[PDB]
């Protein structure tokens, strides 16, 4: 009755649950009610239910502080209750915890307590825990005594008491700023397949052991340094509760012979005996890399004693072993076979998305400056890593330190709480670092989730239908294909004039789709060919696979053969060392890993034509220029969030700028918005933009395809009938 | 109850602070106001 | 286990080794496995270390010694038999080798079947269906397919029961049944990890998946089957049997079909080698490879070896302009070597295919090589109508479409462009189709649209290039 299961919340507020609207009527609660959850330990939670469009029927979302003082975790089970009863109190008396507040003073009421309760109505149990962010510091505070019980609501008038000594934390209490599911950022993907492969056999044992189906046992992590390897690890750990291990590759190779091998045995022992728990082994590729590597007995010998530990599993229940590594080929191949480590999961690099996401928790207790921009940041941060953009918080909040402290000249032991806490961090501190800063993944492979949808795209519309039926009916429709004996093709070729929106067309159709993106460009298939490094293109297929469903874009497919001289071309034929790896890898994936491949060219005439044989590219798409229609379309598409002025006709701009492609009518576009603001700050020396910005920003833009390019283009599909 | 009801006007006004297209644009306009100020 | 014997120290695995030996003597009959054995006895060029060396040694006196431990039997696993010390494979000691292979899609069902025995499965799972999609997958990635559709299956049912216990109520179990949505979704998560290795088996195509080409079907029994049925008609009139047959005429005329279905027929494995591994094997300067694929084809025999775009090299020299040297070149030269030591009592037969025979090194159509030549042409009226309905044999084609008559106007079109007309229709089908839910078979309205589309892939100038040659040859 009224027992739901606990998940994970969205909403940072401490004081809020979330539940789905269904459970709404069948509690009869209305928004914004105050309810009663009874966790463990005949405890219990009181806080203000909110409903949403992404609450699961029969969950409740909740943060960690909430979890927390009902002494639950993820996947548990609790009930809800109303209690529309709770009044306000008139006195709280609240105390910071010794843990956390250290090396810090001042008046703790001014700085933290007093914006968190004042006017702030929430509700309050004796005994919660709840934490307070600032000042460069995440303190966390225990209510110890209230006038009115168990609960209240705290009101514009109540006072707020703290005085006393700091609290001891309590030996079955975890700290709020241990490491959790809320400390990652990017690679939500991953760490969601991992939690499944992960927490059944971890909080449900008897399950397992009393069943045909054996648990995983092994999980190898990879990807570059910093991208949160460990960080996932250490969340998952804590979050279910199982004993963490840890274990890395100096720590054993510093051994000597007859240590190395007893301290890696003696670690799978200990966690045996505190079943269950997770053993984490970082720079695996440091204990057993790949024995073609490596020339020393004791070496070879320690790989040996890893394998027969790892094999040992079989029967340490409960115990899973997670590794990581650089590359999932780095290290002895024997650790990948059946059993051992026979799971993998590609952490990679996050993206633009991912990246604003890190940016927004490692500043979550930084005071930021109304000029600070965490998205700009994001998007100019290109291969980057978690490591690299929590190095960017920091760096920038040590120059706004210096800054301030040079001036205040106050030293002693502690710092004053609100020093810090009036210390804003600004554009400038945070350029200034990001100047500083060095990305460690400058060449690696990204793997993006496109943003593109298709109100981004003007025109094309029977193009954005045949691609659906090329892309989403095979996996949509599957009893039709299988009825009419239809095989779906593996991929299709966009050529035309550059600045037709080819790219925009991949990206949208992998959106809708919910497929990842990952974008090859002829700089990268040039280094490929010239560095006799062709085997790299297996990487990039690879990736494809374990990414899929995803959509795998090869942009500038003749940025070889120009290389090679194009028109004049030498001695050799079409094929070179990097198509020919791309060619087998094309004829070696399956549809059934739903990746489809897409090519694009601005010079189709000089593609080797292997490429589009059937099992290939052999479906091709032809992109103009747009017309009248779509002209007018782009326009409306590039300006579908811009203060455009009512005076502004776009279908006379569509009628004079027949020559442009769309690339063309963006600046454009872009360039009439620059003009309107530059206006405005002029007359301060306007809240729209007129047909004047238009008309100017016509003088200043010109078409990028000329005439002799559309007809080798038209010349070219019309061949192709 | 009333106590209650002022809960719920917290929590809602925190809930759209937090998921907050009109600062989006104004914050692009006066980071080019800035640079066309000084330039 | 290579592991347990190798992570021990020096005077330790020497011990242990021989202690197996002896304790298997004195628990006569018995049988000795050792696994992972590349990781005892690796081949010697790859180690130096004095243990190393000393355990290969201690092995292989182990081995001799088996002629007084009567009963007992040693088998061993490895990847490769060349990842070992060559010394263990002679006279004696290891001198049997099994090949296990990687299973077909008839025994990846049969695994399916015995790692579900205990399962209880839905109505909609179709493990046959399974069995075709699980491409490149082994045993052990099949038993974790299994494993993960059934995990599936109960999270989903323990999230909504919630009983949480010591034990297991058998009743909950009993009545939990795995749908095909659970096996769709691990199959999306399980990965093969022989997905890259050789694929040989026998082949699914047979005579009436191939249109026309009446003779040519006769004259590859007559090289093929012929040899092997009736043995005593070669030996009574002196004949020697030819060792292949190469192709060549315009692409997209079933030049491999030709080849897989003859080995369907034969009930012989079908080894394919494309252009690009030629190509590979070319540009990597790693010729050696051929040795390999001739030998595995040995040890797959009876089988059909088949090399497709046997001209990829030339074209990749420059094709119609070349270079300053010969048509000989690394691989050739060593498929080359391979057919002159290779001996018909093997039962391998050797196929080529091109689409520039005016570019093939000659010395591989001398006697003794692919001798054998056969030219296939663009269909006539007769087979277009069979290329038509073989392509279409399995799909809802309407009474009203009229194939006889599209053989009859497609005139210039080859057997692969039939073949895009008749999936065009297909596609149109499926469109109309789904939009009805938002039909039963494929009318003559979706042929005829297709039509608009679909075009001739073989030029006039391009038929005269094959026929020149076809006459040259007589
Ligand atoms: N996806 C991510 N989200 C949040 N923080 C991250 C992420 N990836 C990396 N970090 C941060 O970067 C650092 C990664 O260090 P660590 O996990 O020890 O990596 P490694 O295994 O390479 O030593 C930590 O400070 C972590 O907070
Ligand atoms: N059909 C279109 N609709 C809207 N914008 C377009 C279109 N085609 C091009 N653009 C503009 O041109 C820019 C470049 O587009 P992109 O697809 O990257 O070109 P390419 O594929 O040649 O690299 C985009 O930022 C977009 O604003
Ligand atoms: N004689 C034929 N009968 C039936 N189908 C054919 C025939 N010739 C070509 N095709 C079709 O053309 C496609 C390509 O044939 P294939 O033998 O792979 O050509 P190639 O030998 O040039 O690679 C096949 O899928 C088949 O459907």
């Amino acid at each position: 009755p009224n027992r739901l299961i606990v998940d994970e919340a969205i909403n940072e507020d401490n004081s809020v649950v979330s539940l789905s609207q269904p459970k709404m009527d069948e509690l009869q609660l209305f928004r914004g009610d105050t309810v009663l959850l009874k966790g463990k330990k005949r405890r219990e939670a009181v806080c203000i239910v909110l409903s949403d469009d992404t609450c699961s029927d029969e969950k409740i979302r909740m943060n960690r502080v909430v979890r927390n003082n009902l002494r639950v975790r993820l996947g548990d089970v609790i009930s809800i209750q109303p209690c529309p009863d709770v009044k306000y109190g008139k006195r709280i008396h609240v105390l910071p915890i010794d843990d956390t507040v250290e090396g810090i003073t001042g008046n703790l009421f001014e700085v933290y307590l007093k914006p968190y309760f004042l006017e702030a109505y929430r509700p309050i149990r004796k005994g919660d825990i709840f934490l307070v962010r600032g000042g460069m510091r995440a303190v966390e505070f225990k209510v110890v005594e209230t006038d009115p019980s168990p609960y209240c609501i705290v009101a514009p008038d109540t006072v707020i008491h703290c005085e006393g000594e700091p609290i001891k934390r309590e030996d079955e209490e975890e700290s709020l700023n241990e490491v959790g599911y809320d400390d990652i950022g990017g690679c939500r993907k991953q760490l969601a397949q991992i939690k499944e492969m992960v927490e059944l056999p971890l909080r449900h044992p008897a399950l397992f052991k009393a069943i045909g189906v054996k648990p995983p046992r092994g999980i190898l992590l990879y990807g570059p340094p910093g991208t949160g390897k460990t960080l996932i690890a250490r969340a998952v750990a804590n979050e279910t509760g199982a004993f963490f291990f840890l274990i890395n590759g100096p720590e054993i190779m510093s051994k000597l012979a007859g240590e190395s091998e007893s301290n890696l045995r003696k670690a799978f022992e200990e966690a045996e005996k505190n079943a269950p728990a997770i053993i984490f082994i970082d720079e695996l590729d440091a204990i057993a890399p790949k024995r073609e590597k490596t020339h020393g007995e004791v070496e070879r010998r320690i790989v040996s004693q890893l394998l027969t530990l790892m094999d040992g599993l079989k029967q340490r229940a409960h115990v899973i072993v997670m590794a990581a590594t650089n590359r999932p080929n780095s290290i002895d191949p024997a650790l990948r076979r059946f059993g051992r480590f026979d799971r993998e999961v590609d952490i990679g690099i996050p993206d633009a998305t991912g990246r604003l996401e890190i940016l927004q928790i490692h500043t979550k207790n930084m005071k930021l400056a109304d000029d600070v921009d965490l998205e700009q940041v994001a998007n100019e941060t290109h291969g980057h890593v978690g490591a690299d953009l929590a190095a960017l918080c920091s760096e920038a909040a040590l120059q706004a330190i210096r800054k301030k402290m040079d001036l205040i000249d106050l030293e002693d032991e502690t710092i004053d709480a609100e020093v810090m806490n009036s210390l804003a961090v600004t554009m400038d501190d945070f350029r200034w670092a990001l100047s500083q800063s060095n990305p460690s993944a400058l060449r690696e492979t990204v793997v993006e989730v496109p943003q593109v949808t298709w109100e981004d795209i003007g025109g094309l519309e029977d193009v954005k239908r045949e691609l659906q039926e090329l892309v989403q009916y095979p996996v949509e429709h599957p009893d039709k294909f299988l009825k009419f004996g239809m095989t779906p093709s593996k991929g299709v070729l966009f050529y035309g004039p550059p600045g037709c929106g080819k790219t925009l067309l991949a990206k949208a159709i992998a959106n809708e789709c919910q497929a990842n993106f990952i974008s090859i460009k002829g700089p990268e298939l040039l280094t490929m060919w010239f560095g006799e490094s062709e085997a790299n293109v297996r990487e990039i297929f690879d990736k494809a696979r374990q990414a899929a469903p995803c959509v795998l874009f090869f942009d500038e497919l003749d940025s070889i053969a120009k290389a090679r001289g194009g028109n004049i071309g030498d001695g050799g034929g079409a094929a070179d060392r990097v198509i020919n790896q791309i060619l087998t890898e094309m004829d070696g994936m399956s549809t059934k890993k739903n990746v489809f491949i897409i090519g694009a060219t601005n010079r189709p005439d000089i593609i080797d034509p292997a490429i589009l044989r059937p099992g290939r590219l052999d479906q091709l798409i032809y992109i103009p220029l747009p017309d009248e229609k779509s002209r007018v379309a782009i326009l409306k598409a590039n300006l579908r969030k811009s203060p455009v002025a009512k005076d502004v006709d776009l279908e006379f701009l569509a009628k004079m700028t027949n020559g442009f492609s769309g690339a063309d009518l963006t600046e454009i576009c872009q360039r009439a918005c620059k003009l309107a603001i530059r206006e405005s700050i002029e007359s301060e020396i306007v809240p729209e933009i007129r047909r004047d910005h238009f008309e100017e920003a016509m003088r200043f833009a010109r078409r990028s395809v000329s005439d002799n390019d559309i007809r080798k283009y038209e010349m070219f599909a019309q061949t192709l009938q | 109850t009333n106590e209650a009801q002022m809960a719920a006007a917290a929590a809602l006004a925190r809930l759209e602070q937090k998921q907050s297209s009109q600062d989006t644009i104004r914050n692009q306009v006066r980071k080019e106001l800035q640079a066309e100020a000084t330039v």
